[PDB]
């Protein structure tokens, strides 16, 4: 209906992404890059240790646990080209299930 | 300026007993109230935010509650590592304010 | 891993100017809001100013507004506080703090200061 | 045209002419003072506090070439917020809100907005305004209020109004918190009355906020010629704020409905307690009444007259009857 | 209606040119919204029926409370008056000199005791 | 990776089936309690179950729409060979929604049975 755009929140500065849920205890990044022949596992806390997996020629499954850390969400979304409104949807947990198709 | 009034100014308690503090808001702060502790010559540490949510890594004896504009910090059982000054902070507005503190001294 | 270090504090003639530096480590200033909270000797905590480096949104305490100016740069990953026309009441241990926003209702948001500096006396 | 408002106490007109170079404000109780401002190039704000005097509003409308339907909507108060788009003006209908403690009632003041050329027209039902902050903004030259046209003044009025909607929401939030504590702690008549009143207030607030959201969507999407292209994002921000207000209102309404039905669940157990009490007293004291009435007859010859120590015997019989009736209960914990 | 609009924009027969289907998708979304608001209304109306039953029960509760108050305060305390109406000659205390304070005072104190008892969890 | 997205969504729906069987067990225990011992807290439990089922419906319906869109709108990121699997998950979503509605009906019946029992006690 309308072109996608970041909404304006009265109590926040304009460019703010806020985690809306209530869980702030756990944070970890887990990857399982796999192919037909070989697969690899590693859990990590450094976010730059998973970014070079964007251009893998084989399937990879990055599993970020703990989205209270808007740092990692914003960095991954900026590195992977995800639009800021999609990041706002990710951080907003007071939401209904939905699917959106981008280019 | 939303003034947070915090009582008692100074408190004395025995280790292992129950101690409570009260912070009264002058205005309507929704729930954005945080409690901090500061041992002398040290930076403050966050204990409870959102007036009832306990910060990660803080002992479960610390608890927060809200009844309208009345916010109470309670410790279920004091410990020797638990004697310091406690502050209540409101962050409803951009001009966030603190209380005047509340000392807890061993008895 | 994450830690805040503040500097630039010391003696100064009343009516003069001073600048304090807050160095970041383990986190990016552009993603967080940085506050300055001072505590004069014998008294309690007092919020002074804040900034959000992503947008430059800035707030100052009413008793401080007008003379202090807080700024930051993501390139140097540091926050600055310019203290102009100092008075006798502005002597205190000045703290640097990182905060995050939490959710209460759709209309009200909170703010909790999770990580603090160490303090520089002025 | 007729005026259907409750308040008729005071009438007073404030005009504020603001420009880049200088501003002028002049409070008055007359009408012809504001008439020449129809030809003023600089933005000017006309605030007619007191809508009861239909003569002055009719004169102002006639001097401004406005349709009589707008007049009969301005004098009418009991209507939802609404927006009208016309070739030479835009008509905005808005509601203020007042909340007081120690007695939870909402007061809604109907305020209407007329925007044309470089002036804004407003009509307050009663004295008591929302728009002080924009007043100190214009007077003390704060922000970009004085570098723009009257569309920015319309924006300023509207977002001041939604800001006090936020204030209303925080007051309602405190009331809901204390009422939740009261219901979960000890419910009685006044708690249920307060819950019903809060539900009614939330109903009114929802029915007011949703049309306001529609108004803001129309303002920033229809892009009428009276509002410049630069002014759209500000109305868009106000629209987002209205979304925030509506979401909070819905959450609060659901909370209050839960508070109400959790209490309304437990009527039948109270019925059982009351009726058990009724039954125990009735069952104790009707057989006793029969015993004490049978010996009350005034017959000429009465057998217990010859009997000796009648009172201890009869009262012992009545007491043991009461005792056996009492122990007949407690089988399933009647008491 | 949701089925028909989904069929319209998914089956795409030749009668519908390819540049018209995004609009049909939009009205399909609108129908989904309508289908949610409906049955939100259904949940509400079922709650309304339950509330109706509960409120009728509450009104009966109020009536029972009033009648219980009056019956409890008056059945035993008219019993106490009906006792000494029995025509007995053996007991001589009724003939003993009195200004009749005793029975009336007992009735008054019993009634006020019942009233103050019913102040707790007030049924009035 | 499209098959990986499939695997994750399929695991989600399987856990949904587990959740509904757990809710079936809770309905069993609540029905036994309300048939045998109608306490006041049991109706708190019934209302909690009703609200939980309403939340479940308001969650599962958008999930069904998501699966239908993944099956039918076929974005260019799915390679069009994994579509029938998405159809299977869509059928599972259909089944879950049906079970949720039926559980809602059961709980609505349980509330009425509780009222019947309390009225029976009052009738005695
Ligand atoms: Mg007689």
């Amino acid at each position: 209906m309308e072109e996608k755009r970041l909404s304006a929140k009265k109590g926040l500065p304009p460019g703010t992404l806020v985690y809306t849920g209530k869980y702030r205890e756990d944070f970890e990044i887990e990857v399982m890059n796999y192919s037909i022949e070989e697969f690899r596992e590693f859990k990590t806390t450094d976010v730059e240790s998973v970014l070079p997996f964007r251009d893998s020629s084989t399937p990879t499954w990055i599993n970020i646990t703990g989205i209270h850390r808007t740092d990692v969400v914003q960095r991954v979304g900026e590195f992977f080209g995800i639009h800021p409104l999609v990041l706002e949807d990710i951080l907003n947990v007071h939401q209904r299930p939905k699917v959106e198709f981008f280019e | 300026d939303i003034q947070m009034t915090q009582s008692p100014s100074s408190l004395s308690a025995s280790v292992g007993d129950r101690v409570t503090i009260t912070c009264r808001a002058s205005q309507s702060v929704s729930s954005a109230v945080a409690w901090y502790q500061q041992k002398p010559g040290k930076a403050p540490k966050l204990l409870i935010y959102s007036a009832s949510s306990l910060y990660s890594g803080v002992p479960s004896r610390f608890s927060g509650s809200r009844s309208g504009t009345d916010f109470t910090l309670t410790i279920s059982s004091l410990q020797p590592e638990d004697f310091a000054t406690y502050y209540c902070q409101q962050s409803s507005s951009s001009l966030i304010t603190f209380g005047q503190g509340t000392k807890v001294e061993i008895k | 891993e994450v830690q805040l270090v503040e500097s630039g504090g010391g003696l100064v003639q009343p009516g003069g100017s001073l600048r304090l530096s807050c160095a970041a480590s383990g986190f990016n200033v552009s993603y967080y809001s940085i506050h300055w909270v001072r505590q004069a000797p014998g008294k309690g905590l007092e919020w002074v100013a804040s900034i959000s480096s992503s947008s430059g949104s800035t707030s100052y305490a009413d008793s401080v507004k007008g003379r202090f100016t807080i700024s930051a740069d993501t390139s140097k990953n540091t926050a600055y506080l310019q203290m102009n026309s100092l008075r006798a009441e502005d002597t205190a241990v000045y703290y640097c703090a990182r905060s995050y926003w939490y959710y209460i209702w759709s209309y009200s948001y909170g703010n909790a200061m999770d990580y603090w500096g160490q303090g520089t006396l002025v | 045209l007729v005026y259907t408002g409750k308040y008729r106490e005071d009438f007073e007109i404030e005009v504020m002419n603001y420009s880049i170079e200088e501003f002028r404000e002049f409070k008055t109780t007359d009408v012809e003072s504001v008439l020449p401002f129809r030809d003023s190039s600089t933005p000017t704000w006309i605030n007619i506090t007191g809508i009861h005097r239909t003569d002055v509003v009719q004169r102002v409308g006639e001097f401004f070439g406005i349709h009589p339907l707008v007049l009969e909507d301005i004098l009418n108060v009991h209507q939802r917020p609404k927006v009208e788009f016309f070739e030479n003006y835009v008509f905005i209908v808005l509601k203020m809100f007042t909340y007081d403690k120690n007695l939870h009632e909402l007061e809604s003041e109907q305020v209407s907005l007329i925007l044309t050329k470089n002036c804004v027209l407003m009509f307050q039902e009663k004295i008591g305004d929302v728009f002080d902050p924009v007043r100190e903004r214009i007077r003390y030259n704060r922000g970009i209020i004085r570098k723009k046209r009257a569309d920015y003044l319309l924006y300023s009025l509207i977002d001041a109004l939604v800001d006090d909607y936020f204030v209303l929401l925080e007051k309602i939030d405190d009331e809901i918190d204390v009422l939740e504590e009261e219901v979960l702690e000890r419910p009685e008549k006044e708690t249920v009355q307060r819950t019903h009143q809060l539900k009614r207030n939330l109903v009114e607030l929802r029915k007011t906020i949703w049309p306001l959201r529609e108004v803001l969507s129309s303002l920033y999407r229809d892009v009428p010629p009276l509002i410049e292209k630069e002014t759209v994002p500000y109305f868009r921000d106000v629209y987002d704020h209205t979304i925030q207000i509506a979401d909070t209102v819905e959450t609060f309404r659901d909370i209050v409905s839960g508070l109400l039905d959790v209490y309304l669940s437990s009527v039948s157990n109270k019925t059982n307690e009351v009726m058990k009490v009724l039954t125990i007293i009735a069952t104790i004291f009707m057989p006793l009444t029969f015993i004490a009435g049978i010996y009350g007859m005034n017959f000429e010859y009465m057998p217990e007259l010859r009997w000796k120590w009648g009172y201890p015997v009869v009262l012992a019989v009545m007491g043991v009857i009461a005792v056996i009736m009492v122990v007949y209960f407690k089988k399933k914990k009647w008491l």
